[PDB]
């Protein structure tokens, strides 16, 4: 009906949402990683 | 075809990309006020 999934907004913009803070923690994880190996090279 | 009208999620996927940059920076400026970044080098 007029409106299937209608406001895909909401799924797209939880979407978009959900995309957004996987790269966000994947590029903290890897600053993350950055240091551990800086850290860990300390030998 | 009548312009002026439906949902276009463009202008709130840019809100939601928009939000989603303020995110990540607090995020990033939280840890930086912990020092957890910042390290004293030669």
């Amino acid at each position: 009906p007029e409106s299937p999934k209608g406001p895909d907004i909401l799924v797209v913009l939880l979407s978009v949402m959900g995309a957004i803070l996987l790269i966000g923690l994947a590029a903290l994880l890897i600053w993350k990683l950055l240091i551990t190996i800086h850290d860990r090279k300390e030998f | 075809g009548a312009l002026e009208e439906r949902a276009i999620p463009i202008w709130w996927v840019l809100v939601g990309v928009l939000g989603g940059l303020l995110l990540l920076t607090i995020l990033v400026l939280a840890m930086w006020k912990v020092g957890f970044f910042k390290r004293n080098r030669p």
